[PDB]
């Protein structure tokens, strides 16, 4: 939900 | 982190800088595909052990966007060079086919286009 979260499931 | 003002570093406006600030910068920061670039990679959180040991000069908007407001270029190709290490950062360290190298190619194809109707002459604006 948050940047954090997005950004992690992005990278990965 | 990557320092943003630095009184023994020579620095200025030119009319180059001021467009990449006013115009390119402005642009690039409130598009949709900026939300990955506009802090810093942080390894620890993310999960990136080896971050930092692919990544030998992290970079991101944030980054560049303070330097353009400290005037801490001396040169609009200083602002080039921080803008392709973010690139080149995502390219390096993401394989080929993932979601944010693509994110990545399609926002340095907006920067380089902006850049396109930069000043072609380089001149400094001491005028405040
Ligand atoms: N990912």
């Amino acid at each position: 939900w948050s940047w954090l979260c997005k950004k992690y499931n992005l990278i990965h | 982190g990557s320092e943003v003002s630095n009184p023994k570093k020579p620095g200025r406006v030119t009319n180059q800088l001021q467009y990449l600030h006013k115009v390119v910068m402005k642009a690039l920061w409130k598009h949709q595909f900026a939300w990955p670039f506009r802090q810093p990679v942080d390894a620890v959180k993310l999960g990136l052990p080896d971050y930092h040991k692919i990544i030998k000069q992290p970079m991101d908007m944030g980054t560049i966007k303070r330097r353009l407001e400290n005037n801490y270029y001396w040169a609009a190709s200083e602002c080039m060079q921080d803008f392709n290490t973010m690139f080149t950062n995502c390219y390096i360290y993401n394989k080929p086919t993932d979601d944010i190298v693509l994110m990545a190619q399609t926002l340095e194809k907006i920067f380089l286009q902006k850049v396109a109707s930069m000043p072609q002459e380089e001149q400094e604006l001491v005028v405040t």
